[PDB]
């Protein structure tokens, strides 16, 4: 079988402004097979009220999911997406960069 | 503009215990309007867009009946495919199917398509002319001989050319306020002093719909790909899309770079320039 | 609107 490793973007729904509530997105795509673990982290710790889109896929059969949660960006809180998948020896953690 | 209706089915066997996970999602253009998930509590086709909630109980009953019967056919398929490929019962495997129809800006039929994959690879697909099949390998060949000798393509064509287009038109009407609406990208440029000598310009396109878009940099009115980075278009989470493109540039030379944005919601392309 | 239950198995 085919095994394709997830691409990851972490970003906010709206322009990030400290003190203003917003949505924190983790968009995983390009992956196969479909079983995948995605957490959103605040300062290294699992956020617990995290939802996701329904599983779909692109033309090349690779899957995509959006995980999101409500958050309030802050000057010094650190947010990240943590992803595991068979294609990964170890959980991948990608830090949210508000510029991106 | 042009339109489509599509369905995406995914079925994943669970050798540990129980029966395959089955997920269907339906889209009009880039708008998901239904879903089914065999693990969810409702065991019903559920709405995902406000305009389909206008369909009454009969619609939801019928879509539920069909989607549950579809899940069963995929369950059978997973068993057959395991045998075609001589696989053990110990591994998890995946079927995917996507099919749908396109209509032009006049709403006349343009094309239909049905595609099937096993374990993430092409397996069998309908041809453009909706009349015969294309098999990727010798297992899919076995399937294709079956489906040709039994003229299975005629029914697929009847659906894709017929019922798919008529219901697509019905949704386009019912969901006019949004489906026939175009949201032009909201654009701006940011500026990140990378280092002493080089700066990164980032051209942003936000909250646009549909997802199709082109972002392009020019330097002095010529296309520029060198030192460029373009991220994959991504869902905002509210039904619109986001994308950006960046270029690295000598500090002080920002003005010679332009960002050009094409999108269906734009009467002319936009041009952005850092000043 | 989904197609009816007419698909053959592979």
């Amino acid at each position: 079988m085919i095994q394709r490793t997830p691409k990851i973007q972490v970003y906010s729904r709206h322009p990030a402004e400290n003190g203003k509530s917003n949505f924190l997105n983790c968009y995983v795509s390009g992956f196969h097979p479909s079983d995948i673990e995605v957490d959103l982290l605040k300062n290294g710790e699992r956020i617990e009220k995290v939802e996701h889109s329904d599983l779909s896929f692109s033309k090349d059969w690779s899957f995509y999911l959006l995980y999101y949660t409500e958050f309030t960006p802050t000057e010094k809180d650190e947010y990240a997406c943590r992803v595991n998948h068979v294609t990964l020896s170890q959980p991948k953690i990608v830090k949210w960069d508000r510029d991106m | 503009g042009s339109h489509s209706m599509r369905y995406f089915f995914t079925s994943v066997s669970r050798p540990g215990r129980g029966e395959p996970r089955f997920i269907a999602v339906g889209y009009v253009d880039d708008t998901q309007f239904v879903r089914f998930d065999s693990d969810a509590a409702s065991q019903r086709m559920e709405p995902r867009a406000p305009w389909i909630e206008q369909e009454g109980p009969e619609y939801w009953d019928g879509e539920t009946r069909k989607v549950k019967a579809h899940s069963q056919t995929h369950r059978v398929d997973l068993g057959t495919l395991r045998g075609y490929y001589n696989q053990s019962e110990a591994g998890s495997h995946t079927v995917q199917r996507m099919y749908g129809c396109d209509v032009g800006s006049d709403w006349r039929f343009l094309r239909g398509y049905h595609q099937y994959a096993y374990d993430g690879k092409d397996y069998i697909a309908l041809k453009e002319d909706l009349r015969s099949w294309t098999a990727a390998d010798m297992a899919a060949q076995t399937t294709k001989h079956k489906w040709e000798t039994a003229h299975e393509a005629e029914q697929w064509r009847a659906y894709l050319e017929g019922t798919c287009v008529e219901w697509l038109r019905r949704y386009l009407e019912n969901g006019k306020e949004t489906l026939q609406r175009t949201d032009a990208p909201k654009t701006h440029m940011t500026h990140h002093a990378v280092s002493d000598h080089e700066a990164t310009l980032r051209c942003w396109a936000l909250s646009f719909y549909p997802a199709e878009i082109t972002l392009t940099w020019q330097r002095d009115g010529e296309d520029q790909t060198q030192d460029t980075e373009l991220v994959e278009t991504r869902p905002a989470g509210d039904g619109t899309f986001q994308k950006w493109a960046a270029v690295v540039v000598p500090s002080g030379q920002e003005q010679r770079y332009t960002c050009h944005v094409q999108h269906e919601g734009l009467p002319k392309p936009l041009t952005l320039r850092w000043e | 609107f989904l197609p009816s239950d007419f698909f053959p198995s592979v």
